[PDB]
C-alpha cells in the first residue's frame, strides 16, 4: 500500500486530536531520527536503558503520557524520568542541553515535530518491530 | 623505445618499473611524483573533510580520520576536545595541495625530460648501488631530515601553540608541554616493555610527557645516525652481511614499513593519548567498559548496591577483582580491564576503582561521556552500518579507529609480502639464478643422493 | 605479569644468561670473521669466504 | 605390473574364469541373505506384532522375505500374529537354510570353473581366440528374465501356483499375504495398487519374451556394433552399471514415498504420512464418527486400535534417527508396551488446548499448546521471568481417553506439563527401556536405512558406469596417448574434428 | 576455586554476606573479637545455564538431546530429574575474627579470622563440602553519617 | 526450578508479587517506575501490601500512586532466586 494519509496521521495532542504528516515530514523526520538519536534508539529501543524503550505502549503509560507530537516533543526539551518527577535534561539529549548534547543544538520546532511524528508513524508501520528489539529484527 | 621495452631490458609492461633500477634520474624523478602524489592526497583529503564537516556531530561520528590529526597537534580545537575552527585546517590542505604542484612538476621533469642517468653530468648526487659509502651517506642525510622532523613536533609541542593533552587538569585541553621527559629509563623503558596485555610495548604512552621527550631522543638519535653514516662506511661484519643492491635496499624498507604499518594500526586501535578518544571516538576496551559503567550507574541509581550485586556465575555483575586483585568493572569488560582514559581515571585508587567514588561521586559528565562511547563503539560493517553484526541498518557508522586500524594492518601484511618478495628476489639476482636453473650446471646433480 | 619490566628481567639473575650467551656466541663467531678477507668489495654480495 | 586397482582385469578376456567370479560373487551374495536370515531369526521377537513389529526391531531382510509370500517359521508363528500349526519348509528358516545351499553349490561350480577354464564353447570357431558372442548371449539372457518375469507375474504374485504378495488396507492395520489379481488399464500405473505388480510382470515379462527372441535371431547393425564397441565386454558392464542405479534410483524413490510394494507395516511408516497428519486424520475421523454414533470421549477413543495409535508417533518416523545411531529403533526410545490414550488439554476455563507437534527436522521443538484456531494460549517457558502463556498462569489439565491411562483427569500443572512433552511427539505410548538398555535418541526404520544406502550405491554407480563407459569408448588410447594426435588437434588443419580426410 | 590432592576442583563462594556478627566487649580494642554467622548464596544463581540450557530462573526443564528418553508416558526423565531441577539453596557458616591491634586516633582494627562455610552445590546437583578459610582482616569504625542509607 | 507456582506474579500477568519481581514490571504501572519502585525493591521481602505501605518509607504522593495500583500488588513468599535477580535479571529487550 502507498504512504496514505491513514498511516500519516498520528496524534497531535492529549485530548485526541490527529495531524497528517506531510511527506516531506517523515522524510525529515525519518533522516533526523537516525542522525540525532538512532546511535541508542534504533529500532524504537533504549540501548542504555533498555526498560523504557519508544513503542507505544512504553510512551502511553509514561507521567505524563508520551504517546503524542506535543507530549514528545516537550520531552525533547523538558525530558523527565518515566513517572515525570525529576528533570534528566543532564543525562538525555535536549534542546535547552545542546551544549552538552551537540546533536541537539541545531534541531528547530518543526524538527522536533518530524521527529515526534516518526516516532508515532513508526508502530503503524510495524506490528511489533518498532521497540521489539532482536526478536523482531 | 630503449630502455622501456622487453627486447632491450628483459623486463614487461607490468614489471615496468622494475627497468628504472640502474636509470637514476628517472627513478628520481619517480619517487618525486610519487611524494606529489601523497601530498596531493593530504591536500586534497582534508579539503574534502574541512567541506563535509557539519559543527554539530564530533569528528569521529563524521567518518573524519586526517582533521583529527591536526587537532591533536593543537589547531583549531578548544577544552573538551571541541572543534572551534577549521580555518587552520583549510590552510594545511591548500599548503599541501599547492605544493603537490611543485613536486609533482619535479617528479614528471625527471621522469620524462630530466637526464637518464645522474652518474655523469651530476656526480654529487649519481650513484651505484653497489657503492655502500655513497649510499649511506645518502641515507645518513635522510636521517638528519627525519630527526628535523621530530624537532619539528618537539617544537610545536613546547613553544609553537602545544598540543591537545586529553590527560590535561580539568578537561583535556592544548596545552605547552614545559616539561617533557629526558631520562632514558622512562624513554628506552617503553621500547623494551613487553607488547603483551597490560604492557602495550610503544602503545601505552599515558602522557605527553613522554611522547615529546622520546620524540626529543629520536630527533638526536636521528640526527647523530647521519652524521655517523655520511662521515662513515658500512664496517665489516655488515658488509658481508648484506646485499648490496637496489632491491635488497627495497626489501628492507617495505619489512621496516610494514612493521611500522602494524605498530601504527595498534596505536590508532588500542592509545587513547595520542589518538583522543574524543577525535578518533571510543577504543573498543573503551566502549566496553563505557557499557560495564551505563548500566552500573543505571542499576545503583534504582537501588543495587552494585558492589555486593552477584552475577549469574558468582562473579560481579558490576564490579569484581581482576586476576591481580584490583577493583574492576565486571562482565565481559573483565578482559578490558586495562583500560585507562581520562574519564574512568578519575574514579580509580591505588587499589583499583574506588568503591566510595563508585557510589557517591559518579559525576553526570561520566555517565554522558560512558553513553556516548557505549552508542559508538568500533562495531561496524563495511557498508557503515554501525553496531552489532546482527543489527538493522538505521545508524551509518564505522569507528575511524576501525578503519585505521584495518587499513593499516592490511597494508602492514601487504608490505611484509612485498618484503619477503623483493628480499628473495634480492638474493637470487645478487647470487645470480633470478632467472632460472642453469640446463648445463644444475646444483642438485651435483648433489649427491640422500637416502 | 603487565609490570613493564624490561625484556621482562624481574630478577637481575635472568641478565646473565641473556648477556653471556650471546657473548660466547659473539667469540666463536670472531674466530671466523677474523679469518675472513675483510677489505671492501664493488658486488652485491661477497663470494669470498 | 598389475597395480592393485586393475588386479580383477585378468578375468576380462578368460570367459570361463569370467563366470568362475561371478558364480562366487553369487555364492557369497546367496551365503550372505542366509547368514541375514539366521541371525535376524535369532534376534527377532515375534510375540507382539501390533507394538513391536519387524521395523521396530531392525529387520532389514525378512521384510523381503514376509513381501512376497514368506510368512510363517518354523517355530510355530507368524509376522501377521497368528499361530503357525503345521509350517511347510518354505518358512524363513527353510529360505535362510536353501539359500545357504546354494551358496555352497554356487561356490563348488566356481571352483570347477576356475580350474576347467578352456572349453570349446568360449573360443571362437572362426579365429580360435576366446570370445563372447554377447548380442546372442544377451537374447538368451532377455529370454530367461521375460520367462521368469511372466511366470512371476502370472503364478507366484497372482497366486494362480503361488502365494501372492503381501496386501493391506490403507492404514497398515489388517495386511497379509494374498493373491492379487493383475490390473489392466490406467489403475495398474498407480504406484499403490498391488493388482498394477501383476499387471506389469504378465505384461513386460512377455515383451521381454519377445524381445529375446528378437536378439537371438537378429545380429546388430554393423553401425551400432562399431559405435557401442559391443564386441568388447566393458560396453556390457558400462551399460549394466548404468540401468543398475537407474534402478537403484527408482528403488530408492519408492522406498522413500512408498508404495504398493512396500507396506508400512513391514518397513514403518513414510516421513510424509506423518507430515501430512496420514494417522491423526484417519483417527480423528473415526473418533469423530464414533461419536456421531452416540459414544462419549472414553468409549470413542477407547475403539482405536493400539497399531493404528502407534503409526500416529514421531518415534516411528524414518526422518527421525543418525547415521550413527546405530541398531534397532527399540534400541532408541525403547520398546512400545502399551498406548496412554489420547491426552485432551482442558485449559482453566474448558477450551481444548492441543500441543503442536514436533516436526521431522527439529532435533528439539518448543512445547507450545495452541488453541482451536491457534492463538498460542500456553506454553513450556525458557524464561519463566515476565512469562505470559505459561501452563501455571492460563491453568491447564490432561485428561486422558482411551489407553491403559483410560478416564483418568490430572489437574496439576507439572503433570500437565509431563504430558505435554509427551504429546509433542504425536500419540503418548509406555516403553521399555531396560531389555535393550536404550540411550533415549530415536533411530531410522529399514525404510529410512534402505534408501540411505541405495541413494549411495545409485551415486557410486553413476561414477561407476561414467568411468567404464569412458574406458570402453576409449580403450584404444589407454597406456596414453602417440603422435597422431599432434597433426590433427590443431586448429583448422581438418575441416571436421578427428576425421583427416577433410583436409 | 581450589584443588585438592588428587586433583578434585572445589568451587565455593568465601563471604560473609548477610553477617550477624557480635562483639566481645562495648569497645573496640586488642583482644576483642567480633563473630557471628552469615548466609551464603548459591555459587551460581538463577539465571545460570548448565552445559544443556538448564537453569533455575530460566532455561530448559527437560533433556532435550534426549526426547526418546522424554516420549516413555510411565517415567519420561524422571531419573534425570536431580540434574534438570535446579534449586537455589542459600547455605549457612561462622566467622570469629579477632582484632589484635586497634587504634583510637584513626578508628582502625586489624587482626585474624576462621571462618566455616559450605562450597558449590552446583544448583544442588553436588554435595557441598566444608570450607574452613583462615587469614587477617582489616576494618574501621567511623560515625553514621546519615547519607549511608542502609 | 522445573516448576515455580508463582510464575504468573512474576510481571506476565496483571498482579505482580512485590517480594520477588524485577524490577522492570513496575513500568507497566504508570508513575511508579523509577522512584517507587526502587523503594519497594529497597525493603523487599513483605508480610502483605499493608505492610509495605506502612514500612515504606513512601510520600504522601506515592502512597496516593499505590492506593491507586493496589489491586495490581501482592506479597507472596519470598523466592531466593528470584530476589537476588530483582534489579536486574538479563532481561533487557
Ligand atoms: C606512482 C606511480 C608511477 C610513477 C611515478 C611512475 C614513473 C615512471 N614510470 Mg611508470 N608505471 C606505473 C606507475 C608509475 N610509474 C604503473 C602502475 C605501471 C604499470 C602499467 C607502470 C609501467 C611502466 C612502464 C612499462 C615503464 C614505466 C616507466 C616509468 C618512468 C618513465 C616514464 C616515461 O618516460 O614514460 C613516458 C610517458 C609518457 C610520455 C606519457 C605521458 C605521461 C604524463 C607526463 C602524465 C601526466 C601527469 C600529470 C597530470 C602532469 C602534471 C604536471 C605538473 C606541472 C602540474 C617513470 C619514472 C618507464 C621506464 O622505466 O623507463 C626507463 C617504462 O618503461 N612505468
Ligand atoms: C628528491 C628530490 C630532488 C633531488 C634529489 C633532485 C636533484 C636534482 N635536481 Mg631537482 N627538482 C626537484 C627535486 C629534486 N631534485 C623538484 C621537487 C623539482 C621541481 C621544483 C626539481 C626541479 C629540477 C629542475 C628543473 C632541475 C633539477 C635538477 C636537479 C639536479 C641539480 C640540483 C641543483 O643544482 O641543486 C641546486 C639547488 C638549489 C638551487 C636550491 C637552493 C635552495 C633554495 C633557496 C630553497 C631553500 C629551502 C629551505 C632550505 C627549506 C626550509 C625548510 C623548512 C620549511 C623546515 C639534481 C640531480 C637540474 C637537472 O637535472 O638539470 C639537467 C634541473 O635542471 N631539479
Ligand atoms: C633508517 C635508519 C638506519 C639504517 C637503515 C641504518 C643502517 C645501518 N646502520 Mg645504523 N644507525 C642509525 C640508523 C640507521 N642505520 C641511527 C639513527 C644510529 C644511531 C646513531 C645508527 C647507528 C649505527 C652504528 C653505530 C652502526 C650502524 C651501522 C649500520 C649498518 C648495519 C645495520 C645493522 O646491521 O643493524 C643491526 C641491528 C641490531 C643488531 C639490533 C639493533 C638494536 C636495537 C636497540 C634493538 C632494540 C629492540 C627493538 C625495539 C625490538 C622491536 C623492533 C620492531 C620495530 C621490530 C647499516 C648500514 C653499522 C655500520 O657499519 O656503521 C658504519 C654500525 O656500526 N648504525
Ligand atoms: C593509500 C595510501 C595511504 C594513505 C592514504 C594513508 C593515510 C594515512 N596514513 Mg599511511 N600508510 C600507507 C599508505 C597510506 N597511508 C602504507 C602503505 C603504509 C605502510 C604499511 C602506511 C603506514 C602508516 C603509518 C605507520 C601510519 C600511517 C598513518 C596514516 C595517516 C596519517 C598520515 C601522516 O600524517 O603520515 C605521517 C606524515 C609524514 C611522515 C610526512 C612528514 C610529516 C612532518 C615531519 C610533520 C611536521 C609536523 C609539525 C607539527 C608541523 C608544524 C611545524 C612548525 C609550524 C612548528 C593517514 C590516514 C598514521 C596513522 O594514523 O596510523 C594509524 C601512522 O601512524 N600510515
Ligand atoms: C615501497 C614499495 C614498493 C616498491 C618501490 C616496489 C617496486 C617494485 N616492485 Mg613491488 N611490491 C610491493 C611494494 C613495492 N614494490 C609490495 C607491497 C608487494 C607485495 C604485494 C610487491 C610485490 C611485487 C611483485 C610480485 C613484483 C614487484 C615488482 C616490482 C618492480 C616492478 C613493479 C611494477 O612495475 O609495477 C607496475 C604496476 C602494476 C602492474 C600495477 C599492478 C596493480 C595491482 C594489480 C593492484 C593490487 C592487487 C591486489 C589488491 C594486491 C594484493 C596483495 C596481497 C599481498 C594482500 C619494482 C622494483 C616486480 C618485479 O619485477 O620485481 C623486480 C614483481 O615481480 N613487486
Ligand atoms: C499394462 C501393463 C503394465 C502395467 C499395469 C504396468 C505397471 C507398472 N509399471 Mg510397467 N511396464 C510394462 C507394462 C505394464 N507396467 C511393460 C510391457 C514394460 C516393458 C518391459 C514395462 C516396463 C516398466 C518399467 C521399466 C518400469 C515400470 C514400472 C511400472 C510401475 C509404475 C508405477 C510405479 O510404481 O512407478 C514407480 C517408478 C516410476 C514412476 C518410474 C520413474 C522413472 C524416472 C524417469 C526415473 C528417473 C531416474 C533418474 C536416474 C533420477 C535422477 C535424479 C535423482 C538422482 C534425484 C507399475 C508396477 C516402474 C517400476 O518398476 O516402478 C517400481 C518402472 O520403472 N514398467
Ligand atoms: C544397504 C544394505 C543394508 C541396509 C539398508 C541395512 C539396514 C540395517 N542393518 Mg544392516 N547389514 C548389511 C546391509 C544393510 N543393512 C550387510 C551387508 C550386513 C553384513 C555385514 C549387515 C549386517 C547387519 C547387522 C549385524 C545388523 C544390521 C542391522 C541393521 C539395521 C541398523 C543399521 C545401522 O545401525 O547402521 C549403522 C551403520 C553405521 C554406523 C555406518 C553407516 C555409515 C557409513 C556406511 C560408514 C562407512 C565407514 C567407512 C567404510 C570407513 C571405515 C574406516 C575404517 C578404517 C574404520 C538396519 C535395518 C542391525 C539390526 O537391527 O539387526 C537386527 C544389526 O544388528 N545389519
Ligand atoms: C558390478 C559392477 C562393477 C564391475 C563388474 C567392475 C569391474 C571392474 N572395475 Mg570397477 N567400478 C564399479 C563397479 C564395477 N567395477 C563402480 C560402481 C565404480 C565407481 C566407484 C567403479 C570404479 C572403478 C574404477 C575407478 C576402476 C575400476 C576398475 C575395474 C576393473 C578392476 C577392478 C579391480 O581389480 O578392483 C580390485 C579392488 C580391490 C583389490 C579392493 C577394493 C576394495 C573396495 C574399494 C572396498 C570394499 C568393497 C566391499 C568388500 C564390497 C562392495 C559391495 C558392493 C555392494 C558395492 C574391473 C573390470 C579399474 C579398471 O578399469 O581397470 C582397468 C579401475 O581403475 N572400477
Ligand atoms: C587555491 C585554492 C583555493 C580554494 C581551494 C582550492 C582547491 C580551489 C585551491 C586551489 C588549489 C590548486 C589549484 C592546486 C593545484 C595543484 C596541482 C595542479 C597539483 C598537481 C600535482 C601534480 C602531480 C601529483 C603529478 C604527479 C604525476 C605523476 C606521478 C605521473 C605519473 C606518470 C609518470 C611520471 C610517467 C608514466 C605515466 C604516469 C604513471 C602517469
Ligand atoms: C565393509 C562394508 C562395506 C559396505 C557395506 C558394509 C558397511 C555392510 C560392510 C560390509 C560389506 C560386505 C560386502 C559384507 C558381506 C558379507 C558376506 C558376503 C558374507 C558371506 C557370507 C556367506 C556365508 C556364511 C556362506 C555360507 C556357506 C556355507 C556354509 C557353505 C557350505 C557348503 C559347501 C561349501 C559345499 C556344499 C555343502 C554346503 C554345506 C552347503
Ligand atoms: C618516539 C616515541 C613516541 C612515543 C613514546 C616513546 C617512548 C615510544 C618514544 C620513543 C621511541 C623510541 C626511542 C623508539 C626506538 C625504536 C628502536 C630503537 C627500534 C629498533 C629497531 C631495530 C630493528 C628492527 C633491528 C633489526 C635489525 C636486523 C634484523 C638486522 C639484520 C641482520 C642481523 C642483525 C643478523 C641476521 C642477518 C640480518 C637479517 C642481515
Amino acid at each position: 500500500t502507498d504512504l496514505d494519509e491513514n498511516t500519516r496521521t498520528v496524534p497531535l495532542d492529549s485530548s485526541g486530536t490527529t495531524v497528517i504528516l506531510t511527506p516531506e515530514q517523515v522524510k525529515r523526520g525519518k533522516r533526523l531520527f537516525n542522525s540525532s538519536c538512532g546511535n541508542c534508539h534504533v529500532g524504537g529501543i533504549t540501548k542504555t536503558n533498555p526498560n523504557l524503550g519508544l513503542e507505544p505502549d512504553a510512551l502511553s503509560l509514561a507521567t505524563p503520557a508520551r504517546d503524542n507530537i506535543d507530549a514528545l516533543v516537550d520531552y525533547m526539551k523538558n525530558p523527565t524520568t518515566y513517572d515525570g518527577l525529576e528533570s534528566i535534561a543532564e543525562l538525555h539529549p535536549s534542546v535547552k542541553s545542546a551544549d552538552i548534547f551537540p546533536k541537539m543544538r541545531s534541531l528547530s520546532d518543526e524538527d522536533l515535530f518530524a521527529i515526534g511524528g516518526h516516532i508515532l508513524l513508526q508502530p503503524k508501520l510495524s506490528s511489533e518491530k518498532w521497540g521489539g528489539g532482536k526478536i523482531y529484527y | 623505445v630503449a630502455g622501456r621495452d622487453i627486447e632491450s631490458t628483459g623486463f614487461a609492461w607490468w614489471s615496468g618499473n622494475s627497468r628504472l633500477i640502474n636509470v637514476s634520474g628517472k627513478l628520481l624523478g619517480a619517487h618525486v611524483a610519487h611524494a606529489g602524489l601523497m601530498v596531493f592526497w593530504c591536500g586534497a583529503m582534508t579539503l574534502f573533510e574541512v567541506a563535509h564537516y557539519i559543527p554539530e556531530k564530533p569528528l569521529y561520528e563524521q567518518g573524519l580520520i586526517l582533521l583529527p590529526h591536526l587537532a591533536v597537534l593543537g589547531w583549531g580545537v578548544g577544552p573538551g576536545g571541541e572543534i572551534i575552527d577549521i580555518y587552520p585546517y583549510f590552510v594545511v590542505g591548500v599548503l599541501h595541495l599547492i605544493s603537490s604542484a611543485v613536486l609533482g612538476f619535479g617528479g614528471v621533469y625527471h621522469s620524462l625530460i630530466g637526464p637518464d642517468t645522474l652518474e655523469e653530468s651530476f656526480p654529487a648526487f649519481g650513484y651505484d648501488w653497489r657503492d655502500k659509502n655513497k649510499i649511506t651517506t645518502i641515507l645518513g642525510i635522510h636521517l638528519i631530515v627525519l630527526g628535523i622532523g621530530a624537532f619539528l613536533l618537539v617544537i610545536k609541542a613546547m613553544y609553537v601553540g602545544g598540543i591537545y593533552d586529553t590527560w590535561a587538569p580539568g578537561g583535556g585541553d592544548v596545552r605547552i608541554i614545559d616539561s617533557p621527559t629526558l631520562n632514558p629509563g622512562v624513554i628506552f623503558g617503553y621500547v623494551l616493555k613487553s607488547p603483551w596485555g597490560g604492557d602495550g610495548w610503544i602503545v601505552s604512552v599515558n602522557n605527553m610527557e613522554d611522547l615529546v621527550g622520546g620524540h626529543i631522543w629520536i630527533g638526536i638519535i636521528c640526527i647523530v645516525g647521519g652524521f655517523w653514516h655520511i662521515f662513515t662506511k658500512p664496517f665489516a661484519w655488515a658488509r658481508r652481511a648484506y646485499v648490496w643492491s637496489g632491491e635488497a635496499y627495497l626489501s628492507y624498507s617495505l619489512v621496516a614499513v610494514s612493521l611500522m604499518g602494524f605498530i601504527a594500526s595498534q596505536y590508532s586501535w588500542y592509545n587513547n593519548t595520542a589518538y583522543p578518544s574524543e577525535f578518533y571516538g571510543p577504543t573498543g576496551p573503551e566502549a566496553s567498559q563505557s557499557q560495564a559503567f551505563t548500566f552500573l550507574v543505571r542499576d545503583q541509581r534504582l537501588g543495587a548496591n552494585v558492589s555486593s550485586a552477584q552475577g549469574p556465575t558468582g562473579l560481579g555483575k558490576y564490579l569484581m577483582r581482576s586476576p591481580s586483585g584490583e577493583i574492576i568493572l565486571g562482565g565481559e569488560t573483565q578482559r578490558f580491564w586495562d583500560l585507562r582514559a581520562p574519564w574512568i581515571e578519575p574514579l580509580r585508587g591505588p587499589n583499583g576503582l574506588d568503591l566510595n567514588k563508585i557510589k557517591n561521586d559518579i559525576q553526570p559528565w561520566q555517565e554522558r561521556r560512558a553513553a556516548e562511547y557505549m552508542t559508538h563503539a568500533p562495531l561496524g560493517s563495511l557498508n557503515s552500518v554501525g553496531g552489532v553484526a546482527t543489527e538493522i541498518n538505521s545508524v551509518n557508522y564505522v569507528s575511524p579507529r576501525s578503519w585505521l586500524t584495518c587499513a593499516h594492518f592490511f597494508l602492514g601484511f601487504a608490505f611484509y609480502i612485498g618484503h619477503l618478495w623483493h628480499a628473495g628476489r634480492a638474493r637470487a639476482a645478487a647470487a645470480g639464478f633470478e632467472k632460472g636453473i642453469n640446463r648445463e650446471n644444475e646444483p642438485t646433480l651435483s648433489l649427491r643422493p640422500i637416502d | 605479569e603487565g609490570t613493564g619490566e624490561a625484556l621482562g628481567i624481574d630478577d637481575t639473575r635472568l641478565i646473565v644468561p641473556v648477556i653471556l650467551i650471546p657473548v660466547i656466541t659473539f667469540i666463536l663467531y670472531a674466530g671466523f670473521a677474523s679469518e675472513q678477507d675483510n677489505e671492501d668489495f664493488f658486488d652485491t654480495y661477497d663470494q669470498r669466504r | 605390473g598389475l597395480p592393485w586397482y586393475r588386479v580383477h582385469t585378468v578375468v576380462l578376456n578368460d570367459p570361463g574364469r569370467l563366470i568362475a567370479v561371478h558364480l562366487m560373487h553369487t555364492a557369497l551374495v546367496a551365503g550372505w541373505a542366509g547368514s541375514m536370515a539366521l541371525y535376524e531369526l535369532a534376534v527377532f521377537d515375534p510375540s507382539d506384532p501390533v507394538l513391536n513389529p519387524m521395523w521396530r526391531q531392525g529387520m532389514f531382510v525378512m521384510p523381503f522375505m514376509a513381501r512376497i509370500g514368506v510368512t510363517d517359521s518354523w517355530g510355530g508363528w507368524s509376522v501377521t500374529g497368528e499361530s503357525v500349526a503345521n509350517p511347510g519348509f518354505w518358512s524363513f528358516e527353510g529360505v535362510a537354510l536353501a539359500h545357504i545351499g546354494l551358496s555352497g553349490l554356487l561356490f563348488l561350480a566356481a571352483v570347477w570353473h576356475w580350474v576347467y577354464w578352456d572349453l570349446e564353447l568360449f573360443r571362437d570357431p572362426r579365429t580360435g581366440n576366446p570370445a563372447l558372442d554377447l548380442p546372442k548371449i544377451f537374447g538368451i539372457h532377455l529370454l530367461l528374465s521375460g520367462v521368469l518375469c511372466f511366470g512371476f507375474g502370472a503364478f507366484h504374485v497372482t497366486g494362480a501356483w503361488g502365494p501372492g504378495i503381501w496386501v493391506s488396507d490403507a492404514y497398515g492395520i489388517t495386511g497379509k499375504v494374498q493373491p492379487v489379481a493383475p490390473a489392466w488399464g490406467a489403475e495398474g500405473f498407480n504406484p499403490f495398487n498391488p493388482s498394477g505388480v501383476a499387471s506389469h510382470h504378465i505384461a513386460a515379462g512377455i515383451l521381454g519374451f519377445l524381445a529375446g527372441i528378437f536378439h537371438i535371431a537378429v545380429r546388430p547393425p554393423q553401425r551400432l556394433y562399431r559405435a557401442l564397441r559391443m564386441g568388447n565386454i566393458e560396453t556390457v558392464l558400462s551399460s549394466s552399471i548404468a540401468a543398475v542405479f537407474w534402478s537403484a534410483f527408482i528403488t530408492t524413490g519408492t522406498m522413500w514415498y512408498g508404495s504398493a510394494t512396500t507396506p508400512i507395516e513391514l518397513f514403518g511408516p513414510t516421513r510424509y504420512q506423518w507430515d501430512s497428519g496420514y494417522f491423526q486424520q484417519e483417527i480423528e475421523r473415526r473418533v469423530e464418527n464414533s461419536l456421531n454414533e452416540g459414544l462419549n470421549l472414553s468409549e470413542a477413543w477407547s475403539r482405536i486400535p493400539d497399531k493404528l495409535a502407534f503409526y500416529d508417533y514421531i518415534g516411528n518416523n524414518p526422518a527421525k534417527g543418525g547415521l550413527f545411531r546405530a541398531g534397532p529403533m527399540n534400541k532408541g526410545d525403547g520398546i512400545a508396551e502399551a498406548w496412554l490414550g489420547h491426552p485432551i488439554f482442558q485449559d482453566k476455563e474448558g477450551k481444548e488446548l492441543t500441543v503442536r507437534r514436533m516436526p521431522a527436522f527439529f532435533e528439539t521443538f518448543p512445547v507450545i499448546l495452541v488453541d482451536k484456531d491457534g492463538i498460542i494460549r500456553a506454553d513450556i517457558p525458557f524464561r519463566r521471568a515476565e512469562s505470559k502463556y505459561s501452563i501455571e498462569q492460563v491453568g491447564v489439565t490432561v485428561s486422558f481417553y482411551g489407553g491403559k491411562l483410560n478416564g483418568q483427569v490430572f489437574k496439576d500443572a507439572p503433570t500437565v506439563k509431563k504430558y505435554a512433552r509427551k504429546a509433542q511427539l504425536g500419540e503418548v505410548l509406555e516403553f521399555d527401556r531396560t531389555t535393550l538398555e536404550s540411550d533415549g535418541v530415536f533411530r531410522s526404520s529399514p525404510r529410512g536405512w534402505y534408501t540411505f544406502g541405495h541413494a549411495n550405491f545409485a551415486l557410486l554407480f553413476f561414477l561407476g558406469h561414467l568411468w567404464h563407459g569412458s574406458r570402453t569408448l576409449f580403450r584404444d588410447v589407454f597406456s596414453g596417448i602417440g603422435a597422431e594426435v599432434t597433426e590433427q588437434v590443431e586448429f583448422g588443419a581438418f575441416q571436421k574434428l578427428g576425421d583427416r580426410s577433410t583436409k | 576455586t581450589v584443588q585438592l590432592p588428587g586433583g578434585e576442583r572445589v568451587p565455593f563462594l568465601f563471604t560473609i554476606k548477610e553477617l550477624e556478627g557480635k562483639f566481645s566487649s562495648s569497645q573496640v580494642s586488642a583482644g576483642t573479637e567480633l563473630g557471628g554467622n552469615f548466609k551464603t548464596p548459591s555459587y551460581r544463581t538463577g539465571l545460570f545455564l548448565d552445559p544443556k540450557g538448564r537453569g533455575g530462573t530460566t532455561g530448559y526443564d527437560m533433556a532435550v538431546a534426549l526426547p526418546g528418553l522424554e516420549a516413555d508416558g510411565g517415567e519420561g526423565q524422571d531419573e534425570l530429574f536431580a540434574e534438570t531441577n535446579k534449586v537455589f539453596q542459600v547455605t549457612d557458616g561462622s566467622i570469629e575474627m579477632a582484632f589484635n591491634r586497634v587504634d583510637g586516633t584513626n578508628g582502625e582494627f586489624s587482626g585474624v579470622f576462621v571462618s566455616e562455610q559450605l562450597s558449590d552445590t552446583d544448583m544442588g546437583s553436588k554435595a557441598p563440602k566444608k570450607v574452613l578459610l583462615k587469614g587477617i582482616v582489616f576494618g574501621k569504625i567511623e560515625e553514621q553519617t546519615g547519607d549511608e542509607d542502609y | 526450578n522445573v516448576e515455580y507456582p508463582n510464575v504468573p506474579y512474576l510481571g506476565g500477568s496483571d498482579i505482580i508479587d512485590v517480594n520477588n519481581a524485577n524490577v522492570r514490571v513496575y513500568t507497566r504501572l504508570p508513575g511508579m517506575y523509577p522512584a517507587i519502585a526502587k523503594k519497594i525493591i529497597k525493603r523487599a521481602p513483605y508480610k502483605d501490601i499493608n505492610e509495605m505501605l506502612e514500612k515504606g518509607d513512601f510520600t504522601a504522593a506515592e502512597k496516593d500512586i499505590l492506593d491507586k495500583y493496589l489491586p495490581n500488588l501482592t506479597a507472596l513468599e519470598p523466592a531466593p532466586e528470584y530476589v537476588i535477580d530483582n534489579i536486574n535479571n538479563g532481561l533487557y529487550r
